[PDB]
């Protein structure tokens, strides 16, 4: 009849959790035209945002719980006929200031997730949005302004015939939250660095290409006299020299319909396009099933006998850079019976065994990506 | 002390203001944001200034969070002026905001013939995890300004602002920011 | 609305009072900690109401109508009870936040926590009078004062 | 990275429950005029409207779960000086048809 | 030495002074009370002085019992005056008590042109658990005063008082004070 | 500071440049490579150079790989001008490399009067196991440059610099060099 | 090195000594016996000087074996005279004896516009069991003299003697001494 009304479980202070279906607190519908080309933005607004209109079952507890313990849960769904394809990536970012660039350069560094629509039909990642501990809170993310940012990193190959519709679910779940802090140690045994080498375009034909990107990966990305740059590019930067087992990311963001075998390796700038035996050094042969999209490629120690530079004078000439590069090279032809150019993502994600040597006076400018 | 006192590491040029030109002659003060890299004059600007891209300044212009020591190293360069004549004098004020409400975190007086190097430390340390986010509006967090006075604009001419990561530096997050201008070292002769 | 942000002490006219113990936790910058509260009934017991407190930020308005919603405690005094503890732990902040705000830092813009009091009900009372409580910090359990605090000079009205 | 959606917990058919914050789906006023008389109807009509504009908790679980299998627990809370008093009724009934009664007894 | 050693803390602004208006030239001093936070020029005021607020000022002035050790530093300011005319000298005087019998805990001498930074420490240690209560008539406690004087008011222009609590700093009661009028720091300009 | 901090150790003199002669007085500058032994005035020579043959100077020329630490001195003796009309200044910048693009290591400013003395260390490191070859093409691999920039060439006479190896120095492998001209220190008189 | 280092302890002034009053202005010199407490000019007194009784003055004249080290600090204050015509020089000597047959322990020589301050410690260590009686006829002992030469009296004002005992001073046996006249200290105006 008449209770102690201080002593109810009002003040339950605990972290919103329970099925996906009670755990969901918002969802957004991203629109691809059928004209997409590949830097368009799709979306861009603070994370926090995302939860406006919502009515959806954790909605008002993603707003009142004051300490949320868990990650965001992002689920993208959408899928194109296997005859077409692009690339996408959603990407989440602490913060912006200014006219920022919104290049895949500059995006991707702190946590993303990039899916090509006609080789995976949903596409999901968890994140913390506090990289400096273990919890966060919608009001902690609102006010410290964390961005959460759709572009098209790759149009698509063949156009549908119809403007397209991602739809994003936003849920929390039960994963444990964890810091990705960066400090100077000279030895770290992990540096994610989720740097992004570039994008090879590879048109079809008989011809023979080449792409050599640079592992003096110190500045950033060129841009027209001036250049781009990201937390985790930046902290490496801060080393002279620099060694350790390289691994990278190769996703396929062309439609599947066209084919290649591209073969990576390591060698120095000087080789020529028409060098014909680059399969003389060791590599990896690459080549995409239908439905694959992703490819590791991991480079130990062995294929360096000594650091390079991470940063290397921006007028430096190919045939007179001491150090290494990543080169890309297409094994047999590209082909398709569509129309399209072969195109593949790059990305650094990170150095296992890192081993930073010297600091770095610096250089400005960096050479283009 | 004739003897000097070794000096080492690697310290690099950041930000550099240099006075307004003849006959410009009163007193006059730029205030440096050490943190986000601003140079702000106090509106008689023509008070030339650069921003540098070492290392160092992009780490702290992209860097979300921030925890750690920062040990800076103010070079002042003087007009060439008899000994004699020399009336100069540079008041240094480093304060964690501008409001007039805040009080100074530190402050220094120098004031020596031709040039002059003043070194101190001061260490980023926030509610994050010890982290801070120059200004969020989260905590009401804030970032750290140095304000520096030439007294006499004529007689000193510009202020280097040189600095260094102590080695428990730590930094977490990215801030989206837009492209970088080239800003090569402006020359000494 | 009572902020936590406690730095400098009690606002007056173009002046601030301030003690001991104040002073010496404005010595931090940034502060965190489990927050012990004593609420004192100071009216007659025949002014009748019922509170509810919470920790929210200074931007909810007062017609906001579902403070309920965030963690919070319901309190009701007996005709002979006078006291009240408020114990907020540790989970209901997700940061540490400043000491002190800038004095003209406006409700909007005031990114550090608040007391809230709240009235659940109405006050009533066959007789006329204002239901006054006494609200006081008492200590704060696990302190953490994190860096050094330059100083604002003032202090937003108590 | 892709999943089979299907096997998710979206088909989630339990009931709600949770402390009492979370269990929480709906407030209401009602006002006591410092006159009342007794027969005075206070608050009259469907169990259901109760939950329109609220926005707490367990507001979109209550809406939205097909078979709700705990009681509802309403609470009220009022209180006067001790030299007054007077007695309230909340009541539930499962229909009420044309002109009805609102007397105690009904 | 050109190499500068590096300063750290922070150290906040308490008390400044500024010397009498011209023509008034002859050798005058103002002496601080650096724990009850008092200025006091030799009569011949005109001495416009300030006292502000910053944290460590209002415990210093609140706390009944202190124990521990006081950093302080103090910041010459002086007039625009060609290097080659300055003849200003300031002395420093740190004692207990200004009674004549009292003699002085701590004496400093510097004279530079323009501007000058001393600094120094001391530490505050009484009868009661080793803590004193500034002038209590107690055990016949006592404060710590520091006096300062400029030789030539025209060329010194003014005395900053910065202070800083070691960590090793303890306090203890509380003193009923009038309310704290706001103060904001003066600016350089 | 009137006491005198004690110096140590056998720093040996490596190369000298004494600015050029009357009745030459523009601002003029001189970049020694501090590890392959080469000065290099800006153009306007008559900058007369020079450089010996002291233990650590035939060993920086000669060791192919190259890791550890070097202490540096700088002696700046200057023309007999009356103290009063000093007005110059030396500008120090300590750099990897004489491309406008590089940033400086490290910037000392000095103006004192006749003599002054710089102390400062670096330290070479590089790709091969900790050790670098001065501007290999390898790793594109570096050197360490000093540049001096004199202000006032008829004040400010030479430049001479002091190096000594720290005991952590470490070398490897031989560079074919042709010989070594006889280099005996000019005397002072 | 604008930035100062920080002083500490507390000093008692002990003995001070003002130059002859215009015109005199030959080199003059005066002598204090650190020890028993006793100012000395050369012969053309009219050095005016003063004997303070702080605590350790009053242990100094009345300690009969003596085993410790002393801490001094010599503050010399100057009259007011434009710093471009400055030409004073204080050289400092630190003897156990005025025969001239002695040698001198430790020697300084000072020279800087108004003031100067010079710090330096010595240490009493005799034959009786580490204790030293001063000049006792007994084993031919010995006291501490410091010479002090002003080589402008018109320019260098005064000598200020202040003393500190270091913690391992160490006393024993009592000497009968007269009565010790009251000598409150000169205050600075």
């Amino acid at each position: 009849m008449e209770q102690n009304l201080f002593a109810l479980s009002l003040d339950d202070t605990s972290s919103v959790r329970g099925s996906l279906l009670d755990t969901k607190f918002a969802q957004t519908r991203v629109l691809l035209s059928k004209a997409m080309a590949g830097g368009d933005v799709l979306l861009d607004e603070y994370l926090y945002d995302v939860v406006n209109g919502q009515d959806f079952r954790a909605t008002v507890a993603f707003l009142r719980t004051h300490v949320i313990t868990g990650k965001i849960k992002v689920t993208a769904t959408t899928n194109i006929s296997d005859n077409s394809g692009c690339c996408l990536m959603l990407a989440i970012n602490s913060g912006v200031r200014g006219k920022y660039s919104t290049d895949v350069y500059t995006i991707c560094s702190q946590d993303s997730m990039t899916w090509n629509p006609g080789c995976k039909k949903n596409f999901s990642f968890t994140f913390n949005p506090n990289p400096c501990g273990d919890s966060w809170s919608a009001e902690m993310i609102s006010r410290s302004r964390v961005r959460m940012t759709v572009i098209c990193v790759s149009g698509w190959t063949l156009s549908p015939t119809t403007d397209v519709i991602a739809k994003l679910d936003w849920s929390i779940v039960n994963e444990k939250c964890e810091p990705t802090i960066y400090h100077l140690a000279d030895c770290q045994n992990w540096l994610p660095l989720n740097r992004w080498m570039g994008k090879l375009t590879f048109p079809q034909g008989v011809t023979s290409e080449v792409r050599r990107m640079p592992l003096s990966i110190g500045g950033g990305a060129g841009a027209t006299q001036a250049f781009l740059a990201n937390m985790p590019n930046s902290w490496i930067s801060m080393w002279r020299y620099f060694r350790g087992e390289l691994h990278f990311e190769v996703t396929k963001m062309s439609s599947p319909y066209i084919k290649a075998t591209v073969t990576f390796l390591i060698a120095f700038g000087n080789l020529s396009d028409a060098f014909g035996f680059y399969e003389s050094f060791p590599h990896r042969i690459v080549q995409f099933a239908e439905v694959e999209e992703k490819c590791t490629l991991v480079f130990s120690q062995q294929e360096f006998v000594t650091a390079w530079s991470t940063q290397v004078n921006p007028r430096t000439t190919l045939e007179a850079d001491g150090c290494p590069y990543l080169y890309a090279i297409i094994h047999d032809s590209t082909t398709g019976t569509i129309s399209g150019d072969f195109n593949l993502g790059v990305k650094l994600v990170g150095i296992k065994d890192f081993c930073g040597i010297g600091s770095n006076p610096g250089i400005d400018g960096s050479r283009l990506l | 002390g004739p003897v000097c006192a070794e000096a080492s590491d690697v310290y690099s040029p950041c930000m550099i203001a240099s006075t307004p030109p003849a006959p410009f002659s009163d007193v006059t003060a730029v205030t440096f944001d050490l943190i986000n890299g601003k140079i702000t004059p106090v509106g008689d600007d023509n008070w030339n200034t650069h921003i540098y891209n070492p290392p160092i300044m992009n780490v702290l212009r992209t860097a979300a969070w921030k925890s750690g020591t920062i040990h800076v190293q103010l070079n002042v360069r003087g007009a060439g002026v008899k000994r004699a004549d020399w009336d100069g004098q540079v008041f240094v004020y480093l304060r964690q905001s501008m409001n007039p409400e805040s009080y100074d975190a530190r402050t220094f007086v120098i004031s020596q013939p031709g040039s002059a190097m003043l070194n101190f430390s001061f260490d980023i340390i926030g509610p994050n995890s010890g982290f801070e986010f120059a200004e969020s509006p989260w905590a009401n967090q804030t970032t750290w300004y140095l304000e520096c006075v030439a007294t006499n604009p004529r007689q000193i001419q510009q202020f280097e602002v040189n600095m260094r990561f102590d080695p428990n530096f730590r930094v977490a997050g990215n801030i989206l920011m837009p492209p970088f201008p080239l800003s090569t070292e402006t020359p000494p002769l």
